[PDB]
């Protein structure tokens, strides 16, 4: 699950940045 | 649960409309007023996420190598890992649904359209099974609409 974990970290960052702006 | 079925109504409709370009005109369930508004919110916010992060999403999709229904499971695992730091917010939730729509488009493109509903239900299951209490506290899909409302 190395690939899955890195994808998740990337999506978490995108999601948090989006949440920040709202 | 009612929350599962309402979440599935929203997420399945968004994924299928994104993949096929065709709106689902069939009537919604008893929470349809909220579901219609949540779908309208996703069309704005989720379409934006996919376009603004298209290059990243393409690379993620390539690494997942999604070919058939046996691979649909990988998205549920991504979602579980996203939430593994104990943080939940609407930005993460909409980003995961938006990536789900991006994958749904891919599934249509590779003529695996039959995998889209399983994908939508898999996403719904992770969200509702593991975040029910958070969703309820946030007033569910009404809270989602309110959070992303502009002006």
């Amino acid at each position: 699950e190395d690939i899955i974990r890195n994808i998740a970290r990337h999506l978490a960052l995108v999601g948090d940045l989006l949440d920040r702006s709202i | 649960s009612e929350l599962y079925r309402q979440s599935l109504e929203i997420i399945s409709r968004y994924l299928r409309e994104q993949a096929t370009g065709a709106k689902d005109t069939k009537p919604m369930g008893r929470s349809g007023a909220t579901s219609r508004k949540a779908l309208e919110t996703l069309r704005r916010v989720g379409d934006g996420v996919q376009r603004n992060h298209e290059t990243a999403f393409q690379g993620m999709l390539r690494k997942l190598d999604i070919k058939n229904e046996d691979d649909v499971k990988s998205l549920s695992r991504v979602m579980i890992h996203v939430f593994s730091d104990g943080v939940t917010n609407w930005g993460r939730i909409v980003t995961l649904i938006s990536f789900g729509a991006f994958v749904a488009k891919h599934l249509k493109t590779i003529n695996q359209e039959s995998c889209i509903e399983p994908l939508a239900e898999s996403i719904t299951d992770v969200l509702v099974r593991t975040k029910r209490d958070w969703l309820v506290k946030q007033r569910g899909w009404d809270g989602f609409v309110e959070f992303f409302h502009v002006e």
